[PDB]
């Protein structure tokens, strides 16, 4: 009961870490903060400023899923 | 002259540092084994 | 560019009388290496449905018979490479 | 098309014209600037959208942001 | 129920399994063997596994539980070295923070980062003994924090 | 195919035969005197032209687009010098008055045939 | 002509440039104003072709870094003999090694992990070895411990003659490059001097040292009666007694009368009956044939004296009419681009490991090798392993060739670039090809899954059923049964007895059977013939599209490890040579993971196990492959969940290291898939969005914390991937042969 | 206002958004962003120089 309750609310505070990541900075991060203009499941920035593999709120979505299954799992 | 310079960097003052804390570790876990109180 | 398709039969004639009267007896024909062949054809040709993986002679000199004779056709196509 | 717009931070280093491969973007005499340049995206016709504009952008931050806008044949590149 | 763990049935259950089994392997060499001495100290660090592990709660298990409550029963298992671990990160913690406030101002604090002014460094490792009281101090003036950093659009 | 889709004739001239590269791939006979080059699309066509005029001189290069319909296009230069470089004949299109801090919020502009920008 | 120019104090050797990281690059010579400098600092570490064009320069700094390498190996090979040495039981084990497991490390007592030190018998306890080190040095003839420390602090000698002779290298003595592009006698001296005298002084190790030994060792001399290596040359006597060749001394050899020889040197095959490896005189024969015959090999390049050929001349006579001009180019291609010198050698060096694996199982070289089953294992595996990644090192080498130093003006119309002319014909048939083989490879599978589990077992691939016997390996296999008589005239026994006769059991353990083949393992190896062809699609994708795609025709305008071009083209994510690099290491792990789940499978089934009372037969799962590995439930099921048993149950005991290497390996398997799926722009303003909270404490680093780029943010995923992946199988399969073997 | 002041930027997409910087070049030849100004630390684009208008340009004492 005590390790997986621990488990479960990692969890639950990582995915909900990508979702109000991804969810508060939808409309604009420092790394892009164009993000509201490109709608919300725009793939990309291009390489330029470092690279910028999955910026978009889709990513919340994208990477929330995975540790959905996990935090469900 | 320099070899000190060197020898104060990130990698090698980490495992000089890591190698040391480490060795607490293991020398304070030899000299009192099982060690769960306290 | 095959500007010259003259012969292959000059293979026939340069692959089976190099390998007829060498027999070097100890191995699987005790003749030549084409004459171990031809004995080991013409009992099978007729329809015959056998020869299967135990059937030495047809396999194996189909087989070793066929690289060397190969070989020899494609180097007779490089005998039309000094043109 | 893909929509490039050019904004009133393009102090003219024309470091996006070279590094764009497709000549979209030319420079324009614009007396705003130091340079007295200022880009410009007429032909957006031929704009892939790659973005290589915007890694060579040395301004504040990007002066010259590039749209994802219409796919036709040539601005999705493909050969056939 | 957590029962006083010297006493329980599946603890001394365990005892007898752990000292026999490792017992088993100890029969297989002479009474001079040098792994022969290494598990009688093997043994002896058995004994004294179990017998320093008497004043826990295994339960029904037979294994020893722990409490986090601060009952001041239990200070031994948790709070002690809670309050011992956490004097320890914040000397961590105090000795980074107060490193880096160190080379942020100096000539280049990019080199700063690779090579580690070990004059200064083990200044401040050695000097961020008392961090309760002296970022508390340095909390009171108003220093520990900050105001008006960076940000996104809002 | 050609018969539906942009061919793209890359047209130039040069004074010694090198050998550059194709974006089909492999060494190219590269014609000394005059040479056209038939490709498939416009980023091959001016990655060779940086290909060529960031090694030597290659000028009087142009591409002519073809069209299926059947006639030309000609883009690079179009004022006969080259678009980095300033001339005083461009007409720019493709600005704002301002940087993004300025543009709008897309809840303004949603229900609307607009863009995130144009204000 | 043949010259050796050599720069002399070329570089000072202070600590100076230590004290500045980057040194090296003018490029990263700036200092760390983020933390992608860190890493990009050890992605140029070995850029050599990027620091600076001057080839000079480079080819000093790689000939000197190979001695930093043989350094480390020296350093490796003399811990192997002193772990032999003090601590390992091998003076017991050569005793009774069929009962005795071989242990070398000896775990310090700490808290619990001294329980990892297993009794394996010898009177000393310790982890039990699998790399098989103590059959070489029975096979070597390694009597007692002196040995082992005597050859370690050669080793360390030998270590101590690389480094300074790297150093020497580099510092106050290094080449021009005149002495590099010298390469008719690199290759005159590596074919005969290194290879050719290596073989042949092998050889005489063997004939006065394994010979004698090895066959005291076969008698079953104790190792106190064995009298040294020494001995048997202060007089002939010793060894007329065991070999009564050496009575005539070097006279029929230089008379020719070498049928004289035929107790020193034969020509057997098979295995030893009593020791369970193959006859030393057939391998100290063996060597002398590389002896001879690589000494011929070597003079066959015209260095000096006029007398040999050169590249050049061979490279331009083979004006092939397809091809058109011919070969020309490749020697230059070859001696001024290093990376295709590395693409073509790790290309065959990791062949010739693949070739060792192959060997190793099915003509056990060593005495008493495949007795000890997991020492028989994982020498397959890992030599499989390394043998697998070096195949991309060459399709990564040979795209960095394709990008940094190709040049169309001295490779204009030759071989190379007009298979760049119908790469589209290259890569389109391999991808029918891979398609082709993954229908009838994988397929076959879902089939046999289907037909098994649909009821109707009439309608699999069994022998029962349709077959697939497979036809061209059992008949060259029986050629192979038919060697020794026929073909192979002065042999006795076939090549292996994975081909021909009854198996060879040595104290009740089966060293080899005959390898039955029949319509499981048919599929298996369309299995390999597919995945192989993927990699050979990957990396030969890799290599005509590195340079100029149709997709992006500037790349070698962008460089090699470029992660992308952008969203354009509909998204150009993952298209450089490196990232067709970064999928063939993928397709490495699956490759090499089937192929020793095609080994440690087929061989616990068909071949390894006991043999029990009137020469009966037992395996270990008990010939449980055929009826099983033609589906994908017989597979995991009787496969992966069955030899999982005795690495999960390993609990308690010496193999429960394994059980920790199992389960820690499964964790950076799968935390290799937090790298791979997501990406920075993720990661940059998560990071910057704690950037905040150190902002606010005033605990901002000074160096500025990026995240990872794009190419290291997954080729990270490559290596947890594969350091997770690899590190699964190898705590399962360790864990499950010595749990057993 | 001069060049070597230490100012503060109020506009929201500056990377170095209420963060102090150093000016280097002023032109008064009515440039829309004439302020050159570079920082200590560091964008994503590599560059610390940048430029600004003049209603960004918030100075401390
Ligand atoms: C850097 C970490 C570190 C530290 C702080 C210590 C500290 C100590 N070691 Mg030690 N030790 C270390 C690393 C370290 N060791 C390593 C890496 C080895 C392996 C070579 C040893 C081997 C070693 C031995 C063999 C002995 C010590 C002993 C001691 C104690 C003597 C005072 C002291 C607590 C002595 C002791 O008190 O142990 C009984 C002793 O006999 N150490
Ligand atoms: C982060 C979670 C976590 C926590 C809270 C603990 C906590 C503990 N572990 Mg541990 N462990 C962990 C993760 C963790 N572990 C992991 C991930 C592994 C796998 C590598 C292990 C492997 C492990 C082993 C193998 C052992 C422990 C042991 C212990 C206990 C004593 C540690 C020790 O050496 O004290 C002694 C050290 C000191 C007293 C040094 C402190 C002195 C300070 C520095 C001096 C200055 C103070 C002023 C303690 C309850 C030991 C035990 O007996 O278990 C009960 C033990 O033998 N752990
Ligand atoms: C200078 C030392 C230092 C200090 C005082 C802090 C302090 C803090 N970090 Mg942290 N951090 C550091 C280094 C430091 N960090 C480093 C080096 C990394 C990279 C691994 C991180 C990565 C990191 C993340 C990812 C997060 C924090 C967070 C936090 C905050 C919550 C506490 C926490 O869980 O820490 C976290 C502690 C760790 C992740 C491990 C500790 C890091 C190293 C191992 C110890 C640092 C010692 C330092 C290297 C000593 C160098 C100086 C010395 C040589 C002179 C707190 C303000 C969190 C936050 O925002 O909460 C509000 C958060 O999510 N930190
Ligand atoms: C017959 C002479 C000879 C021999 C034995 C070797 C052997 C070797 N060369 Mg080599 N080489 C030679 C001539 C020779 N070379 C010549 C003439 C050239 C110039 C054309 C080169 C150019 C060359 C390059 C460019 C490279 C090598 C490398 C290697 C090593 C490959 C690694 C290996 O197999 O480890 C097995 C290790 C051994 C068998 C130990 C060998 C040590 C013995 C004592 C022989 C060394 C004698 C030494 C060369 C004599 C120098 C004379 C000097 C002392 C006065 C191997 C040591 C590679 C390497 O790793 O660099 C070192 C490499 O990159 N060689
Ligand atoms: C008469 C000398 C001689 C002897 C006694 C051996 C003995 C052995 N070799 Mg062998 N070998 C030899 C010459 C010899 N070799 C030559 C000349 C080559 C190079 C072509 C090889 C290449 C070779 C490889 C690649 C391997 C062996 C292996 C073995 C061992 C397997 C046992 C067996 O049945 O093999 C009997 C050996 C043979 C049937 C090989 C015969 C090779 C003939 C002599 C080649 C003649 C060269 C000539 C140019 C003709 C080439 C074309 C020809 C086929 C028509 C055994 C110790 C295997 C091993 O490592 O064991 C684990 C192994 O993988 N050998
Ligand atoms: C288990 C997951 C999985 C599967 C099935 C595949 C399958 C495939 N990959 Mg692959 N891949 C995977 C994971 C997988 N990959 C992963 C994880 C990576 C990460 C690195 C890659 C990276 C990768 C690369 C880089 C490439 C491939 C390629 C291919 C194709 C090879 C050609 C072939 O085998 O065709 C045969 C197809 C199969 C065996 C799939 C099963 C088909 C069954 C047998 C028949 C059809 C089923 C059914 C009847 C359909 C009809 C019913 C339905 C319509 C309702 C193949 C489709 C290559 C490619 O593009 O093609 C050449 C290629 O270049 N893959
Ligand atoms: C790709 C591998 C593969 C193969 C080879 C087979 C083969 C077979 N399956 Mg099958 N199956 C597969 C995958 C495969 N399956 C998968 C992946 C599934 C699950 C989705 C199933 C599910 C399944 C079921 C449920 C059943 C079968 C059944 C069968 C059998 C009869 C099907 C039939 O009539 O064939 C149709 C064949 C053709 C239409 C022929 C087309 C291919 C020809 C040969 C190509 C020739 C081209 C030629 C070479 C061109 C060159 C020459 C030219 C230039 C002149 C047959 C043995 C049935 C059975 O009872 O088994 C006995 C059955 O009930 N299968
Ligand atoms: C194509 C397959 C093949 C292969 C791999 C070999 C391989 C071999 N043969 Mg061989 N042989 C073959 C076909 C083959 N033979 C055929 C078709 C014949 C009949 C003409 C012979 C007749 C033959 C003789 C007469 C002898 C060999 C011998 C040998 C061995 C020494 C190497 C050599 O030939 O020189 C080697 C293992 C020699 C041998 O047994 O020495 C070990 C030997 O004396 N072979
Ligand atoms: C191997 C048989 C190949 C026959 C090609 C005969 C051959 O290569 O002749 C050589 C020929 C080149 O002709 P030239 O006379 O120009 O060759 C001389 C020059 O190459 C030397 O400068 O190459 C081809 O025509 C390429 C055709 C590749 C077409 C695809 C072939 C690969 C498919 C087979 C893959 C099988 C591998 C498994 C083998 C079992
Ligand atoms: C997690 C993650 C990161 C973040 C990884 C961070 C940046 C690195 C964390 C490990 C480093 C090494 C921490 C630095 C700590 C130093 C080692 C100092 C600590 C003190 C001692 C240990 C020496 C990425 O940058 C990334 C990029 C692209 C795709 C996916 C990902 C991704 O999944
Ligand atoms: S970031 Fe991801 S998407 Fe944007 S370019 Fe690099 S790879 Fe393609
Ligand atoms: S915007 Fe950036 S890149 Fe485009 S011109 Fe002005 S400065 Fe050069
Ligand atoms: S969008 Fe792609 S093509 Fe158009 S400019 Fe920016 S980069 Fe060059």
């Amino acid at each position: 009961d005590f390790l997986v309750h621990h488990a479960i609310a990692l969890g639950l505070h990582t995915t909900t870490l990508i979702l109000v990541k991804g969810a508060l900075d939808a409309r604009g991060s420092k790394l892009m903060p164009d993000k509201k203009d490109f709608g919300y499941s725009f793939p990309c920035d291009g390489p330029g400023r470092g690279g910028t593999c999955d910026i978009s709120a889709w990513d919340a979505f994208y990477l929330a899923m995975f540790w959905m299954l996990n935090t469900i799992g | 002259m320099n070899l000190k310079k060197y020898l104060s960097t990130a990698p090698v003052v980490a495992t000089l540092w890591l190698f040391l804390t480490a060795g607490i570790l293991i020398e304070l876990n030899r000299f009192f084994p099982d060690s769960l109180f306290y | 560019y095959p500007l010259n398709p003259a012969v292959i039969f000059i293979a026939l004639i340069g692959w089976s009388a190099v390998a007829a009267i060498p027999s070097n007896i100890p191995v699987l024909g005790g003749t030549g290496l084409t004459q171990a062949f031809l004995a080991s054809i013409q009992r099978l040709l007729a329809q015959y449905p056998t020869g299967p993986k135990l059937d030495d002679p047809f396999w194996f000199y189909l087989i070793v018979y066929h690289v060397g004779l190969f070989a020899l056709l494609i180097f007779g196509q490089i005998g039309y490479a000094g043109y | 098309a893909h929509t490039v717009k050019i904004y009133d931070n393009c102090i003219g280093c024309t470091q996006c014209v070279r590094a764009c491969p497709l000549d979209v973007l030319e420079m324009v005499p614009w007396d705003g600037c130091k340079a007295g340049q200022m880009a410009s995206a007429p032909r957006t016709e031929d704009c892939v959208g790659c973005k290589r504009c915007e890694t060579a952008c040395p301004t504040d931050f990007l002066s010259i942001r590039v749209y994802l806008g219409g796919e036709t044949t040539r601005s999705m590149g493909l050969a056939y | 129920v957590l029962t006083p763990c010297q006493q329980s049935e599946a603890f001394h259950k365990r005892e007898i399994n752990e000292v026999r089994t490792l017992e088993n392997r100890q029969a297989n060499y002479e009474a001079n063997s040098p792994s022969y001495l290494a598990l009688q100290s093997q043994i002896d660090q058995v004994h004294k596994r179990f017998d320093k592990y008497g004043t826990l709660l295994c339960g029904q298990d037979g294994l020893p539980h722990l409490i986090t409550d601060g009952d001041w029963r239990h200070a031994r298992e948790f709070t002690i070295p809670a309050l011992l671990f956490l004097y320890i990160t914040g000397w961590i913690g105090w000795v980074g923070r107060s490193y880096l406030k160190y080379t942020k101002e100096t000539k280049n604090p990019t080199e700063q980062e690779i090579i580690l002014d070990v004059p200064m460094a083990l200044k401040y490792m050695l000097s961020g003994f008392l961090w309760p009281l002296s970022a508390w101090q340095e909390y009171r003036s108003g220093q520990l924090l900050a105001k008006e950093d960076e940000i996104t659009v809002s | 195919c050609a018969e539906t889709e942009e061919k793209y004739a890359m047209t130039w001239s040069s004074d010694q035969q090198h050998i550059f590269e194709m974006p089909t791939g492999g060494a190219a006979v590269m014609n000394s005197g005059d040479n056209l080059l038939y490709l498939a699309r416009k980023e091959q066509a001016l990655a060779l032209a940086t290909q060529l005029r960031t090694q030597f001189k290659i000028q009087d290069y142009k591409i002519y687009r073809i069209f299926p319909s059947g006639e030309v296009q000609y883009l690079h230069p179009k004022d006969g010098v080259l678009p980095y470089q300033v001339n005083k004949g461009r007409e720019q299109v493709g600005r704002v008055k301002s940087t993004i801090g300025k543009n709008v919020n897309p809840a303004q502009v949603k229900f609307t045939s607009k863009a995130t920008y144009d204000r | 002509q043949v010259k050796v120019v050599v720069d002399r104090d070329v570089v000072p050797t202070s600590f100076e440039k230590w004290a500045k990281p980057g040194h090296f690059s003018r490029s990263l010579a700036k200092g760390p104003k983020t933390t992608t400098w860190i890493w990009n600092l050890h992605a140029d570490a070995h850029d050599f072709d990027s620091h600076t064009s001057s080839l000079e320069e480079v080819s000093r700094k790689i000939f000197s870094a190979h001695f930093g390498q043989l350094a480390i190996i020296f350093i490796w090979l003399s811990g192997m003999y002193f772990h032999g040495a003090r601590f390992s039981n091998y003076v017991a084990w050569l005793s009774n090694p069929t009962g005795i497991k071989p242990s070398a490390q000896v775990v310090w007592p700490i808290v619990g992990q001294q329980i990892l030190n297993a009794d394996v018998g010898g009177g000393m306890q310790g982890i039990q070895i699998t790399s098989g080190l103590f059959q070489l040095w029975r096979a070597s003839g390694i009597v007692n411990e002196l040995q082992l420390y005597v050859t370690a602090l050669g080793g360390l000698g030998m270590a101590g003659l690389m480094i300074f002779a790297g150093w020497f290298h580099y510092h106050k003595a290094a080449p021009k490059l005149e002495w590099f592009q010298n390469v008719e006698s690199m290759l005159n001296h590596h074919l005969a001097g290194l290879l050719g005298l290596g073989s042949l002084s092998w050889a005489g190790h063997q004939i006065h040292v394994s010979l004698p030994i090895n066959k005291l060792l076969d008698a079953g001399v104790a190792p106190s009666s064995i009298p040294l290596p020494h001995e048997f040359i202060l007089n002939r006597n010793l060894m007329a007694e065991l070999y009564p060749s050496f009575q005539q001394g070097l006279v029929p050899f230089f008379t020719l009368n070498w049928k004289q020889y035929s107790d020193i040197l034969t020509f057997k095959g098979g295995l030893s009956p009593v020791t369970g490896g193959l006859w030393l005189t057939d391998v100290a024969h063996h060597h002398l044939a590389i002896a001879v015959l690589f000494l011929v090999a070597g003079h066959m390049y015209r260095t000096n004296w006029g007398i040999g050929h050169s590249i050049k001349q061979i490279l331009e006579a083979h004006k092939g009419p397809l091809t058109g001009e011919g070969h020309k180019g490749l020697y230059e291609i070859l001696t001024t681009s290093w990376h295709a010198n590395l693409a073509i050698n790790l290309a065959m060096l990791g062949s010739l490991s693949i070739i060792v694996a192959h060997h190793m199982y099915a003509m056990p070289p060593y005495p008493y090798l495949a007795t000890d089953y997991p020492t028989q294992l994982s020498l397959f595996t890992h030599h499989m392993w390394i043998g697998g990644f070096c195949i991309v090192g060459a399709g990564a080498h040979a795209a960095i060739y394709m990008v940094r130093d190709y040049s169309p003006t001295v490779n204009f119309n030759n071989v190379l670039d007009r298979m760049i002319r119908h790469r589209d014909a290259i890569i389109s048939h391999l991808n029918w090809v891979c398609i082709f083989l993954g229908m009838h490879s994988f397929g076959l599978y879902i089939h046999n899954d289907t037909m098994r589990a649909l009821g109707r077992a009439q309608d699999m691939f069994s022998d029962t059923a349709i077959q697939l016997q497979p036809v061209f390996a059992q008949w060259i296999q029986q050629i192979h049964t038919l060697a020794p008589g026929n073909t192979a005239v002065n042999a006795l026994a076939t090549a292996s007895y994975a081909f021909g006769a009854d198996t060879v059991t040595v104290g009740s353990k089966i060293a080899m059977m005959p390898i039955k083949l029949g319509t499981a393992d048919f599929m298996v190896h369309h299995i390999h013939a597919f995945t192989i062809h993927v990699t050979t699609l990957i990396l030969l994708k890799g290599v005509l599209y590195a340079r100029n795609s149709r997709l992006i025709p500037d790349k070698a305008n962008l460089g090699f490890r470029f992660p992308c071009d952008g969203p354009g083209r509909g998204g150009t994510c993952q298209v450089s040579a490196w990232d067709h690099v970064f999928l063939g290491l993928f397709w490495m792990y699956n490759a090499l993971s089937i192929v020793i789940f095609h080994f440690s499978w087929k061989m616990q089934s068909d071949v390894w196990g006991t043999v029990t009372s009137n020469g009966a037969i037992s395996h270990i799962t008990g010939g449980n492959f055929a009826q099983s590995a033609i589906t994908i439930n017989g597979w995991l099921r009787d496969f992966l969940w069955a030899q999982a048993s005795q690495v999960i149950q390993s609990y308690g005991s010496s193999l429960s290291a394994y059980g920790l290497m199992f389960l820690g390996a499964h964790f950076v398997w799968a935390f290799s898939l937090m790298f791979l799926f997501s990406g920075r722009g993720y990661w940059q303003e998560l990071i910057e969005s704690i950037v905040w909270a150190h902002n606010k404490l005033k605990v901002a680093p000074a160096i500025a914390p990026r995240a990872l780029s794009i190419t290291q943010g997954r080729a990270v995923g490559v290596a947890h991937y594969l350091l997770g992946g690899i590190a699964t199988t190898w705590a399962f399969f360790l864990a499950r042969i010595i749990a057993v073997g | 206002i001069k060049k070597g002041s230490l100012v503060k930027i109020l506009r929201p997409e500056s990377f170095w958004y209420n963060e102090v910087g150093t000016v280097v070049n002023v032109e008064t030849s009515k440039v829309l962003y004439p302020v050159l100004v570079r920082f200590d630390k560091v964008n994503y684009s590599g560059l610390n120089s940048t430029n600004f208008s003049l209603d960004e340009l918030v100075e401390i004492k």
